[PDB]
């Protein structure tokens, strides 16, 4: 048995003074998620790219917690559909940092793509990434994955780029509302949105004000 | 450069001057085939920096102007570094090759207008307000040429006004021009009237445009 004791105002609330409609309770999904000891216990992707967008870099930086051994290793996987396009696998033990040494329970990740398919709001392509925890042997221990954009956000001579080009933001604030449920999302009206965002030339919003 | 005694009226009247080098090169084609060319380079030379050694010692002149309607060429940012380094104390303008290139310190177009782009190719005469943000732009904008008062003209003046008023930036302008250039000429009975292009006989001409 769980008993949840939530409270309508907090010293929270000096810091939720959106203009919303004030509700409070557990408004969204509540879960179980069973880990391994030794496990991933974070991963940071990054996609960096050469002059005109037909070479990149994947880097994938992966953390774990529990005990440190020389058989474990990361292998992380990219894949266009069915078809895997990029693997790197190392055992942990990140470079040099400062005068301490470094992270052991760090590694990253480096894979080349070549004319990687880009992502943007006209053509989102997506790639999939598999963090793939494992000994060197090839026993799993934990798979966690995420989809990869392929894409470059830079502001240079005062102009916002994406992959290179100019953007112009057709955008719009979205609060998370339902008339019924009040703010409890589910993914009918989220999709809803979308649908009916893209349909009316939007290609952006702002997640305002949360 | 005008006759001296202007620059001491300027001087002791209170007018800003922007003084001028004797290069106009507009019938050329293209426009900077004589600028860009180094052999003229002496001849250029010697407009430019025979005007500074005459003039850099009165006050009412604020800026220096490397000529006019000579597209731009290598000659005008060399000549544009020399003003530059013997006298850091007057900004340099110059207009052509499209008002913004590299031998000028102010954005100066020619009949840019308030609202409306004209997108002319590799010279184009932005909107002014827009002008001044285009992507790395930074410098201050003063036309030197805009509302060409040509007979019944005029029109849209108060545009440019409130415009200069509202942006920072945008500091003004050299209306064009002062004084019509019509010529006397004589009826039969010794009546004084004003002539134009074409009234002398002089061929081909461009009619009342210099008015
Ligand atoms: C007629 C344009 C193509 S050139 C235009 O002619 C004007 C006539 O008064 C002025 O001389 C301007 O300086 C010039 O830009
Ligand atoms: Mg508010
Ligand atoms: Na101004
Ligand atoms: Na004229």
């Amino acid at each position: 048995r769980l008993a949840v004791m939530v409270l309508r105002w907090s010293d929270g609330s000096y810091l939720e003074d959106q203009d919303m409609w004030r509700m409070s309770g557990i408004f969204r999904d509540v879960s179980l998620l069973h880990k391994p000891t030794t496990q991933i216990s974070d991963f940071h992707v990054a996609t960096r790219f050469n002059d005109d967008f037909s070479r990149a870099v994947l880097e994938a930086e992966v953390q774990m917690c529990g005990e440190l051994r020389d058989y474990l290793r990361v292998t992380v996987s990219l894949w266009q559909g069915e078809t895997q396009v990029a693997s790197g696998t190392a055992p942990f033990g990140g470079e040099i940092i400062d005068e301490r040494g470094g992270y052991a329970d760090r590694v990253t990740l480096r894979l080349n793509v070549e004319n990687p398919k880009l992502w943007s709001a006209e053509i989102p392509n997506l790639y999939r990434a598999v963090v793939e925890l494992h000994t060197a042997d090839g026993t799993l221990i934990e798979a966690e994955a995420c989809d990869v954009g392929f894409r470059e956000v830079r502001i240079e001579n005062g102009l916002l780029l994406l992959n290179g080009k100019p953007l112009l933001i057709r955008g719009v604030n979205r609060h998370e509302h339902h008339p019924l449920h009040g703010q409890v999302m589910d993914e009918q009206t989220m999709v809803q949105d979308i649908l009916l965002m893209k349909q009316n030339n939007f290609n952006a919003v702002r997640c305002s004000h949360y | 450069p005008n006759h001296p005694l202007w620059y001491t009226l300027c001087d002791r009247y209170g007018l800003y001057v922007v003084d001028e080098a004797n290069i106009e090169t507009h019938g050329m084609v293209p426009m900077n085939r004589l600028t860009d060319d180094p052999r003229w380079l002496p001849a250029m030379s010697e407009r430019v920096t025979r005007m500074v050694q005459r003039d850099r010692n009165h006050p009412s002149v604020i800026i220096w102007s490397l000529g006019d309607e000579s597209g731009h060429g290598a000659n005008h940012d060399a000549l544009y570094r020399w003003i530059k380094s013997v006298d850091p104390s007057r900004p340099v303008q110059y207009e052509g090759g499209g008002a913004d290139t590299t031998a000028t310190d102010i954005i100066c177009p020619m009949y840019a207008r308030v609202d409306e782009d004209q997108p002319f190719p590799a010279v184009p005469k932005w909107s002014i307000k827009k002008w001044l943000s285009l992507p790395g732009e930074t410098r201050p904008l003063i036309l030197c040429e805009y509302a060409h008062a040509m007979g019944n003209s005029l029109g849209g003046f108060a545009k440019y006004w409130q415009a200069f008023r509202q942006y920072p930036r945008l500091q003004g302008g050299f209306v064009w021009d002062w004084v019509d250039q019509s010529l006397i000429k004589y009826d039969e009975n010794g009546n004084p009237w004003s002539a134009y292009g074409g009234d002398f006989g002089d061929t081909p001409n461009d009619r009342q445009f210099c008015m």
